[PDB]
């Protein structure tokens, strides 16, 4: 099909490439730290008026 | 300015010539590439990477 004809000569011959494609897919992301007050906001007796 | 090189001055008598009385063996070297090194590309990954 790459050569336009049904008679190939003798030798080797150049196909299309190939290419490997992944499977799996990893998201790997910094450490989760630094977290917000927002625990201690939530919970208290005297918030405001 | 670049000299082209030394001047001499071969004497051009009626009847005079130079015969060589010694022999000098010597042995040059030439460099003449043969060949380059065979690439091909890959006209679906250079042009579209992932």
């Amino acid at each position: 099909c790459t050569l336009k004809s049904f008679t190939v000569e003798k030798g080797i011959y150049q196909t299309s490439n190939f290419r490997v494609q992944p499977t799996e897919s990893i998201v790997r992301f910094p450490n989760i730290t630094n977290l917000c007050p927002f625990d201690e906001v939530f919970n208290a007796t005297r918030f405001a008026s | 300015t670049m000299s082209l090189g030394a001047e001499n001055s071969v004497a051009y008598s009626n009847n005079s010539i130079a015969i060589p009385t010694n022999f000098t063996i010597s042995v040059t070297t030439e460099i003449l590439p043969v060949s380059m090194t065979k690439t091909s590309v890959d006209c679906t990954m250079y042009i579209c990477g992932d």
